[PDB]
């Protein structure tokens, strides 16, 4: 899976690309944390989120 | 007017006292599935005042986070909002529960009913518009039912509908007093014309708009919406048959058309009843439900510069054109413990190249 | 059955003829543009065999013609070639031919060319194994959902009349009515004081004993359903652990996968996230419990989201083994487990039929490559 290949941040992840694959690779990063891969919080309204490969991988 | 600050206390997946916020004109929100994006509109429409009797509640109780299961976080769960517009009013909404008791607030004091009503289509709002409160299915949903349905909302939106139970009960009887009367006959097209320059004035109006709604989702001139009253003097008392023509086809009745138009004829139908008196933000959830990549790229060009004027826009979204080129891209993730909870997290595509 | 080809003539929207490869074993996918006509090849299908769309008044049938890019053509033909790699047709045949002609009046049929009319047709599509009484494994689009936002009534008569009953509670109750408003008669006798009292006991009795079976019947094949719905939904999602219960009564359908906290609750009062896992789940318990000739899906992947694509691929790119799936994708996750693909395109006001390429799959629906 696509999620399982970027176990290999995001705004550098997303930084060269069009909307398309940027948001595509973004909601997927979003979407791997639904049974707590990785972890992750916005506490501040607008800003970067971080995270890092945790239970699963 | 805007959205900037929504905070949530207690609900389904949202646990914690999260401020959410600020918004722009046309975002966009993407997910997994089950991941509360859903409960966010369900707060959305709860805040304006919603009959909390359809959303998966028995009176007030099961709409805490984890209730229909026996563990409810506490009695008490609310909703405020940031309303911020013209006339220099950043005002606030609330709606608060307690027990099986709930309450609406107006910047934090109490408020009733009906003083909601009449602050509410201040806002230009009916208590009973609904109009553009969307559902995962919502697009796939009006068209089947049969035209009749369609007239008795269509007509219950313009303070009309809550007579008709009334006004049906007049016809039938009257033939005797035409037996034998004349004083009742002349006072009888007064509720004639109650019903006509009521309903019908609307009417007229979402048959012309159609037209151009269709239009500018598609802009195929053979593409065209017609409204078809049947009987026009007393056109509620039928069902009102609808042609959504499409680009390669004629002009079709309803019961041979195919499926996967419904959705953009649905579409264009609450577009329509948004030039009813329109609201200024806009609420979408799965618009690629059944709607293929061919019309969604059109679909979402249409919206994201049709909201430019007056009202704003959210929606949520699956298919990868659309995302390709919308300016928002907030998120909210799920995450474990005692029940499921939510986390809201914001991107904007505009930052996104 | 093991199906291998089809043809069309002017049915709704192919005005020429549809010799294309012939399908292959397992399963198919089907891509195109919206309207291309994908669907009208299910109701193409549904109508050669079966009477929901050829029962009503000759006046719809006639609009079940093809009137795309000219006039009505009074004639329309449909057939479908099987291959009998299992001697599943009673028939020694070795390719299965099924065909009708829609007229202004004459929808007669054909059974490998050869003349055969409406009765002697459903004889042996009984005889070949199809639930007429209640269409499973045609479910048409919408299904998924028309199930799912509705309460236990409508789940309750799916399960009952797939097994099909429905005479059963045509006339129990009715014998049930008469009942009720003539316990007065027994009571005046009784009031007056005879054969009608042990009556009333044999009326308790004869039911019962007709009761025994009907209900034993459901439960011939509801056990069956229910044990494999938590298995394959177990199949379907690690944790998963769905199942259904038993109450005339009611039924109860229950939901339980990867949560193990406090995620047990019925899917009348869920969001829209595992509607569709649902149904799926009960069509593939069917699938398993009480197979059938081959199966056939309209757009199963219209709400969840490429997660859940992921898995069902996965499991069905395994079970394709009992019996041919058929289905209709607009995404490449499920489309990347069938054995051929096929395409429907669409010029001049009439469908145009194609076997696509993977190459061609693969790039023409992921990129936006609209117009207009
Ligand atoms: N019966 C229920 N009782 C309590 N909470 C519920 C119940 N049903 C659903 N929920 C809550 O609502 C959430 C549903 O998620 P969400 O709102 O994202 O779904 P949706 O958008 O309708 O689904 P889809 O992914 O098909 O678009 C669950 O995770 C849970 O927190
Ligand atoms: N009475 C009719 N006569 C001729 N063509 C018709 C008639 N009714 C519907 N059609 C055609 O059927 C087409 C439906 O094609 P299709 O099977 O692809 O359905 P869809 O659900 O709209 O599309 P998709 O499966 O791509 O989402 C329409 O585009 C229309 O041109």
């Amino acid at each position: 899976k696509r999620t399982q290949q970027m176990l290999h941040s995001l705004l550098e992840l997303c930084r060269n690309t069009n909307r398309k694959q940027a948001a595509a690779k973004f909601y997927s990063f979003l979407v791997l944390k639904k049974q707590q891969a990785i972890e992750l919080t916005q506490e501040e309204p607008y800003s970067d989120i971080i995270a890092t490969p945790g239970p699963r991988f | 007017g805007f959205l900037k600050l929504i905070e949530i206390e207690n609900f389904k997946s949202y646990k914690g006292r999260q401020i959410i916020g600020p918004f722009q004109r046309f975002t966009a929100i993407i997910g997994p599935n089950g991941s509360g994006k859903s409960n966010l509109m369900d707060a959305i429409s709860f805040v304006l005042g919603e009959k909390t009797s359809n959303l998966r509640v028995k009176t007030l109780r099961d709409l805490i986070h984890g209730a229909p299961v026996g563990k409810p976080a506490a009695n008490r769960a609310f909703v405020s909002m940031v309303y911020s517009e013209e006339g220099a009013e950043d005002r606030t909404f609330a709606r608060v529960i307690v027990g099986g008791s709930s309450e609406y607030k107006i910047n934090n004091k109490v408020v009733q009913l009906h003083e909601y009503s009449e602050e509410l289509e201040k806002l230009g709002i009916l208590i009973k518009a609904r109009n553009f409160l969307v559902f995962q299915g919502a697009v796939e949903s009006i068209a089947m039912k049969n035209p009749k349905e369609r007239t008795a909302l269509f007509e219950e939106i313009s303070r009309s509908g809550e007579l008709a139970q009334e006004y049906d009960k007049r016809k039938k009887e009257m033939v005797k007093a035409e037996e034998d009367a004349k004083k009742a006959k002349q006072a009888f097209e007064q509720i004639k014309k109650e019903r006509f320059d009521r309903f019908n004035a609307c009417f007229e109006s979402v048959a012309t708009n159609i037209d151009e709604i269709y239009k500018a989702l598609s802009r195929n001139s053979s593409a065209q919406a017609f409204l078809g009253p049947e009987n026009p003097e007393e056109p509620y008392l039928d069902g009102i048959n609808y042609n959504c023509v499409a680009p390669g086809k004629r002009f079709r009745p309803m019961d041979n058309l195919s499926g996967g138009e419904k959705t953009v004829a649905a579409l264009a139908l609450l577009f329509a009843i948004h030039s009813y008196k329109p609201a200024p933000f806009f609420v979408l959830d799965q618009i690629d439900a059944a709607l293929d990549n061919t019309n969604i790229g059109k679909v979402a060009n249409y919206i994201k510069e049709q909201s430019t004027c007056n009202f704003q826009a959210i929606v949520i979204s699956l298919k990868e054109e659309f995302y390709t080129k919308a300016e928002s891209l907030i998120g909210v993730y799920p995450e474990q413990g005692d029940c499921v909870i939510s986390k809201v997290l914001t991107f904007d595509l505009t930052k996104y190249p | 059955m093991y199906i291998k080809q089809v043809i069309i003539q002017g049915f709704r929207s192919y005005r020429d003829q549809t010799i294309v490869d012939p399908f292959s074993s397992k399963h198919n996918v089907i891509v195109g543009r919206n309207g291309s006509g994908k669907s009208n090849f299910f109701y193409a299908i549904q109508f050669v065999l079966s009477d929901e769309f050829s029962h009503l008044r000759p006046e719809q049938r006639l609009a079940l013609l093809h009137e795309g890019t000219g006039p009505r053509v009074i004639s329309a033909f449909v057939e479908i070639i099987f291959d009998n790699s299992d001697n599943r047709l009673p028939i020694d045949k070795e390719e299965v031919s099924l065909r009708r002609v829609i007229g202004a009046k004459k929808d007669q049929y054909f059974l490998d060319k050869k003349m055969v009319t409406k009765n002697d047709v459903m004889n042996l599509l009984e005889s070949a194994g199809f639930s007429r009484s209640n269409p499973y494994y045609i479910v048409k689009q919408g299904k998924i959902n028309q199930m799912a936002t509705a309460p236990d009534s409508q789940r309750l008569k799916l399960l009952r009349e797939v097994a099909g009953t429905r005479v059963y509670d045509e006339r129990k109750e009715e014998s049930i009515s008469l009942m009720k408003e003539t316990e007065g008669k027994r009571e005046k006798i009784n009031e007056l004081l005879e054969e009608l009292d042990r009556g009333y006991k044999s009326i308790m009795e004869l039911m019962n004993v007709l009761e025994l079976r009907k209900y034993e019947a459901i439960q011939l094949t509801f056990k069956q359903v229910s044990k494999n719905f938590s298995e394959v939904f177990q199949k379907l999602v690690p944790g998963g652990k769905a199942t259904l219960v038993m109450k005339f009564t009611g039924v109860g359908i229950r939901v339980s996968f990867t949560g193990k906290q406090g995620e047990m609750r019925e899917m009348q009062q869920l969001s829209g996230g595992q509607k569709s896992l649902v149904a799926l789940a009960l069509i593939f318990a069917i699938q398993k419990c009480d197979p059938a000739p081959f199966y056939l899906f309209d757009q199963i992947d219209q709400a969840l989201d490429a997660q859940h694509r992921k898995a069902v691929s996965d499991m069905i790119m395994e079970l394709a083994v009992h019996a041919q799936f058929i289905t209709t994708t607009f995404r490449p996750e499920l489309l990347e487990s069938a054995d051929k693909f096929y395409g429907v395109k669409f010029r001049n006001k009439v469908s145009h039929i194609d076997v696509i390429t993977a190459e061609m799959a693969k790039d023409f629906v992921e990129d936006d490559t609209t117009h207009g």
